[PDB]
């Protein structure tokens, strides 16, 4: 048999995992465990710290005796899941000595068996450390409008200054072509709950981040239909996307 | 911590010591406001960046962060940078008084490549209205003809012993350090006209010993004793200088270059012998730098050297 | 010969003769320097459509009256063509192909004629050389110009400049 | 089977002999906190490359590899490197780091002016978020400006003590046994040099040891490393100085091809031998030491080396005769 | 403090505006008078001429006290109106000797305002006065068509031939690898008037153009759908969008003989 067995309810949903951290993530190692699967990754400047994490809700059939590491390229993983349809379901199997993995997309009325290998390059540079969990500004706004305003101002500059005061989100850029400032209010529309803007202040932030790692952030936006962001002055920033049965979230460094 | 070279910077044209009649004529632009294209040539350190930016600054008063663009070689200056950048930048429009433009500051234009040089001309010449160009480079040959055609040239000589005195004594006026005049001589000794090395080396002396006393100044600028190198360029006997040369001085592990370095500064101060026999010593420890600097710093070309300075002081 | 071709020292007057001879016969001038992208793609693009169009400008400028009828034609100042760095490739072929094939006067300035980069202009093109100008000359612009400033100086000061210099009247 | 060149390098600071001066200092440095950008210059072979690993291992402790950059020589550095790499570096921020990033270049006096003035500048820009180590065997080669901006120290060679430590170091983590002069000869021909003396000491182990307890003698040393012998130069200052032209011609050849010498080294040793002796006149000694130093520039230029060995017989034949 | 206030009703209008002739110029000049907003431009090769006249019935809100220049890049102009919605208002304000314009987006029913500014251009406008001319040749077609046309007749040579003979328009082009052409009858259609071409002609005519010129002018194909085309034997073309306020002309210099 398999050691390792787990099934999704769709295809689209692995497509869009991945599609999240592609552009910003070289190779990446799953650690398969009984709670679930997670990964975490940095770049090459080591900037941007990428976390996923998803139970064992998502799924429907998972079985995993003991914690398996998968350290696989992204980019051919891409390739491979780019050949799924949107009626198949995945179904990761593993045995023992993990050295190829394989995707199987299955039909459930005309047999379609679609086998795919994939061999694991290993790195072993795991390096897991999660210290802060207390933030100084918190807030949840659609990711639609957030990624919006990212590729607006990021045409401007190369950094964009997110500032919060007392319930008013701004975020600036200056540059050589001009200036632009956007400047938004916390509101609850109770005709549409998706599109409400809330925030929670304990005292006023400023600080500036890179458009690059932004615009490699706003690229998960596929995942949900609402961003979380926590700011914190001398700690890395969160955004986080939610998701059904876990998160994926990008930990980001300030600049000068 | 912070350098002195950076805290006691000047800010304002007035402060700078050194060449008079070029300061004379800055200040005169900078108040009357017709400035044209300047090239400024001369050696490292004696305030060639700094003249151009108290120029710029008393030029543009609250407007130095909106009409000053400065390129410096951190950043890129390629065909693409001088075609957008620069150029977007000249057409911007700005409202200034009557006598101020725009200013954009090359710094060390010498290394800006001849492709990247070449496509500054007719921007520099159709918006000469409202945008100035000043170059500063430490070779002005290295500039093309065109350019140098177009900017009238600046040249900065080297700074004087005077000037350099005087500062240094602003400086320790101000910062309330002890010193000595045997200290004083010999960092301008050491220093040679670099304004910013002396500046250093002084701030080094205090902050490691105090006091500023000759003693000090010498053993932190690790460089030969002058007093030990005119010992040894004038023995009466060529067996002692040959000794001194072997026991004090290369056992000690003292680097060829500076040892010939410091015999050279030494004979060009040495009042007591002629003139004729001053320019011949330093003739032939120029040929002995030569050798040694072509790939052979061998104790046997040092030897040589004092051999012929002992034969040319005693015929 | 279609193409005329200048060349001489700098700061000698090669750009403003040109620009005053087209202006004076009332031609209408499309000028081109180093500072603008001349690879081929574009030179294909951007100026080899505009080699047998005529002025919008010329034309709507004045055209009613008899004052000439060449208003409405383009003379092309390619300047500084020695100066096509490596970021124009193919620029100096194509240029020389516009060399020929061409309805309109087409003035090329540079620097350097025997340089081997503008081979390509052996015979295609009229090439005149300037020179740098006598010194009798420059004492007169230099007199006028100091009449006209309110200021006297010796003349052999203005000679002595006129030797550091080495000809060049824009550096005077 | 790792080089002794790399196994005995020290780990730490305690580990590095004969620079005690330097070591108070940076220990000093990195207690108060206030580390500059440092300019280790020196000769080679000597211990720079190691303090400064050592130091940037004690200061970051696992970070090394996150904290730590190691940039060498030419390696195709143009202007591209200098402009983009270090300067993204510099300007990178870290993820979880308190404190500021280290890059240190060996060998840096290779730089040209234009990427001396590129690293300058960059190091003007950003001084307040990462500090610059530069390392260099010559502080003349490099632009004063560079010089003005960080802390100079100088290496200088290793005395006798630390080498001989270190001698009596690796003879006790290696089965070999050393003879009295043996050592002699060993800090005769290394001249401070740690580097050479490590590289030759293996050779001969290789060599010499077939039931792994032999004596190193002072032949294999000297044939080993290629030196002179002073016995052999003596008996060639001889055969130049009281036989005719024939013989002491002859044996000059015999000697500089029969052992493979170069006449720069024959050279610096006849006038090495020649440092000591009571001779009568100052111009002898005047014109020898001028005919040498010609002949030895010009041998530094691939002339015909027979022609150059019969200005040296004739300049030391010329010479003596005041 | 400030001299002009301007009010799109809609923020799409001026990016369109923009948009159809951002192709063919890079620098510009605004003159905005009382009356409106007044812009002519010359080509980089200096042979299609681009004026734009938005009148004051297509602002909602329009102060300007005294007329102004305003010269501006139109990539950044591009740029920055880009980033606007489509439900959202758009505000021009410039301040007193303005080195720069102000351009605010806001939302009917939401706080959510962003504000750009964009720096100006110096520009040396060569103002050029345009007269009525008696136009020998006089029609207007739909845009859609027109834009076919010349996006069929461009891929063969770059010279396009225009020829206005006996009520019939003939489009050909030689180029290399054959030729082609293509012939146009008047004629009217009661169901869909913006499908009917007109026509108005005083003598035959024939001009030839250039191909990249024709398929940059017809990029503005967007602002309205009949386009209107005044030829000449001695005057350069001319190709009008009408917008429900002003106009869009594009003067185009034919070749010679
Ligand atoms: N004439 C001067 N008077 C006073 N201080 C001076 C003078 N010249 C130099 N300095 C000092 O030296 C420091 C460094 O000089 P810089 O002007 O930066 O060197 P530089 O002239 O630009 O030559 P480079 O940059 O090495 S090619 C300044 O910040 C001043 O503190
Ligand atoms: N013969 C001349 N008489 C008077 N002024 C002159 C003369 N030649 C040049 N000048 C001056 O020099 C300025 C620029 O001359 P240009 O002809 O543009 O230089 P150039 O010949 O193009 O050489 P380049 O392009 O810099 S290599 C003019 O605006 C005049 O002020
Ligand atoms: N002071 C020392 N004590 C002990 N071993 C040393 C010492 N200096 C050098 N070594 C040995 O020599 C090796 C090379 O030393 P390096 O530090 O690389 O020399 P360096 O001073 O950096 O000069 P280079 O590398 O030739 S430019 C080390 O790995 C050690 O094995
Ligand atoms: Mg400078
Ligand atoms: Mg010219
Ligand atoms: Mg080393």
């Amino acid at each position: 048999a398999s050691m390792l067995e787990a099934k999704f309810e769709e295809a689209s949903l692995f497509k869009r995992i991945i599609d999240g951290f592609k552009d910003c993530v070289q190779l990446v190692n799953f650690q398969c465990k009984e709670d679930g699967i997670i990964a975490q990754a940095v770049d090459d400047s080591r900037v941007l710290l990428v976390s996923l994490e998803i139970g064992v809700e998502a799924f429907q059939e998972y079985r995993c005796d003991h914690p398996v590491t998968l350290g696989m390229d992204l980019t051919s993983l891409s390739k491979i899941l780019r050949c799924g349809n949107n009626t198949d379901t995945l179904t990761l199997i593993a045995d023992n000595t993990p050295d190829s993995i394989i995707l199987l997309f299955e039909d459930t009325k005309k047999d379609r068996i679609a086998e795919y290998s994939l061999k694991l390059m290993d790195i072993d540079a795991d390096f897991l450390k999660i210290e802060e969990l207390q933030y100084d500004s918190t807030l949840s706004l659609p990711s639609s409008e957030f990624s919006k305003i990212v590729r607006d101002l990021s045409q401007l500059s190369d950094s964009i200054n997110i500032m919060i005061t007392k319930e008013t989100i701004k975020f600036v850029a200056d540059g050589d072509i001009g200036s632009g400032s956007v400047i938004i209010k916390p509101f609850v529309d109770m005709e549409h709950p998706e599109t409400s803007i809330k925030l929670e202040m304990d005292q006023p932030v400023d600080l500036t981040f890179g458009a690059k790692y932004l615009l490699d952030i706003i690229k998960g936006s596929s995942l949900s239909d609402r961003v979380g962001i926590r700011l914190s002055s001398e700690a890395p920033a969160l955004f986080q996307f939610d998701l059904k049965s876990g998160f994926l979230q990008f930990f980001l460094a300030p600049k000068f | 911590q912070l350098p002195w070279v950076e805290k006691y910077r000047p800010q304002v044209l007035s402060d700078i010591v050194g060449n008079k009649e070029t300061i004379d004529r800055l200040q005169q632009i900078a108040k009357d406001g017709n400035m044209p294209h300047m090239i400024i040539s001369g050696m490292p350190g004696i305030g060639k960046t700094t003249s151009v930016h108290c120029l710029a600054h008393e030029l543009l008063g609250r407007s130095y962060a909106d009409g000053v663009l400065e390129l410096n070689a951190s950043d890129d200056r390629g065909i693409d940078v001088v075609r957008n950048q620069i150029k977007h930048f000249a057409q911007k429009k700005l409202h200034l008084p009557p006598g101020k433009h725009k200013i954009v500051i090359l710094d060390e234009a010498d290394s800006m490549t001849a492709g990247a040089q070449q496509a500054l001309r007719r921007t520099m010449e159709l918006y000469s209205n409202s945008t100035r160009f000043a170059f500063a480079c430490n070779q002005s040959n290295k500039i093309i003809e065109p350019l140098q055609s177009r900017c009238a040239i600046l040249r900065y000589s080297k700074l004087s012993d005077e000037d350099v005195l005087k500062r240094l004594l602003q400086i320790i006026k101000l910062e309330d350090v002890k010193y000595t005049n045997d200290g004083l001589e010999a960092i301008i000794f050491t220093a040679e006209g670099d304004m910013r090395q002396a500046i250093n080396n002084l701030q080094s002396t205090v902050a490691g010993h105090g006091l500023v006393n000759a003693d000090n100044v010498f053993k932190i600028v690790d460089s030969p004793h002058p007093l030990i190198v005119k010992k040894m360029l004038l023995a009466s006997n060529l067996e002692d200088s040959i000794q001194i040369l072997r026991t004090d001085l290369w056992k000690k592990g003292y680097s060829s270059i500076d040892i010939v370095t410091t015999s050279f500064r030494v004979t060009k101060n040495l009042a007591q012998v002629k003139e004729s026999v001053r320019l011949e010593m330093i003739k032939e420890i120029g040929l002995t730098h030569m050798r040694i600097l072509e790939g052979v710093g061998t104790y046997l070309q040092l030897a040589s050297m004092l051999a012929k300075i002992h034969k040319l002081n005693n015929k | 010969f279609r193409a005329a071709m200048l060349y001489g020292p700098p700061g000698i007057g090669k750009t403003t003769a040109a620009h005053l001879v087209a202006q004076e016969l009332g031609y209408d001038i499309l000028e081109q320097n180093a500072s603008d992208v001349r690879s081929k793609t574009l030179l294909n693009a951007g100026v080899k459509n505009a080699l047998d169009n005529m002025s919008v400008v010329g034309y709507f400028k004045h055209n009613e009256e008899a004052q000439n009828l060449n208003g409405k034609h383009f003379v092309i100042i390619m300047d500084e063509v020695d100066g096509m760095s490596g970021g124009d490739r193919g620029g100096v072929g194509q240029l020389a192909q516009f060399c020929r094939k061409t309805s309109t006067p087409l003035i090329l300035i540079c620097n350097e004629r025997n340089l081997p980069k503008m081979r390509p202009f052996d015979r295609v093109c009229l090439d005149i050389q300037f020179r740098r100008p006598d010194a009798n000359s420059i004492k007169s612009r230099l007199m006028t110009i100091a009449i006209r400033e309110k200021f006297k100086l010796d003349p052999n000061v203005i000679d002595r400049l006129i030797q550091t210099t080495r000809g060049d009247i824009r550096q005077v | 089977n790792l080089p002794w060149v790399e196994k005995y390098r020290p780990e730490t600071l305690d580990e590095v002999y004969g620079q005690n001066e330097v070591i108070t200092t940076v220990r000093k440095f990195v207690d108060e906190g206030k580390l500059p950008h440092l300019l280790f210059y020196g000769p080679p072979g000597t211990g720079k490359t190691s303090t400064i690993v050592a130091l940037a291992r004690e200061i970051y402790g696992k970070n090394y590899s996150n904290m730590v950059l190691e940039l060498n020589a030419s390696d195709d550095r143009g202007i591209d490197v200098v402009r983009n790499q270090i300067k993204d570096f510099a300007s990178t921020r870290q993820i979880f780091s308190k404190g500021f990033k280290l890059i240190i270049l060996d060998e840096a006096d290779a730089m040209t002016n234009a990427a001396q003035n590129a690293l300058r500048r960059v190091i003007e820009r950003y001084t307040k978020n990462t500090r610059f180590c530069v390392l260099a065997n010559y502080a003349h080669k490099l632009t004063p400006a560079l010089l003005s901006r960080c802390t100079r120290f100088r290496f200088q060679p290793l005395p006798q003590e630390a080498i001989e430590r270190r001698i009596a170091n690796v003879l006790v983590h290696e089965k070999l046994k050393l003879s009295p002069n043996a050592e002699k000869a060993l800090i005769e021909l290394s001249n401070g040099d740690m580097r050479r003396v490590l590289n030759v000491l293996q050779s001969c182990k290789a060599t010499l040891d077939n039931p792994d307890e032999d004596e190193i003698s002072d032949d294999v040393i000297y044939e080993c490393c290629g030196a002179p012998r002073p016995s052999d130069l003596k008996a060639v200052l001889k055969s130049i100085l009281e036989d005719d032209w024939g013989t002491a011609h002859y044996t000059l050849n015999k000697v500089r091809s029969a052992k493979g010498l170069a006449l720069i080294d024959l050279i610096e040793g006849i006038v090495k031998i020649l440092e000591d002796y009571e001779l009568q006149n100052e111009e002898t000694r005047v014109h020898l030491l001028t005919k040498l130093a010609d002949i030895e520039y010009s041998i530094s230029k691939g002339g015909n080396d027979q022609i150059q060995g019969s200005a040296v017989i004739g300049a030391i034949k010329a010479s003596f005769e005041n």
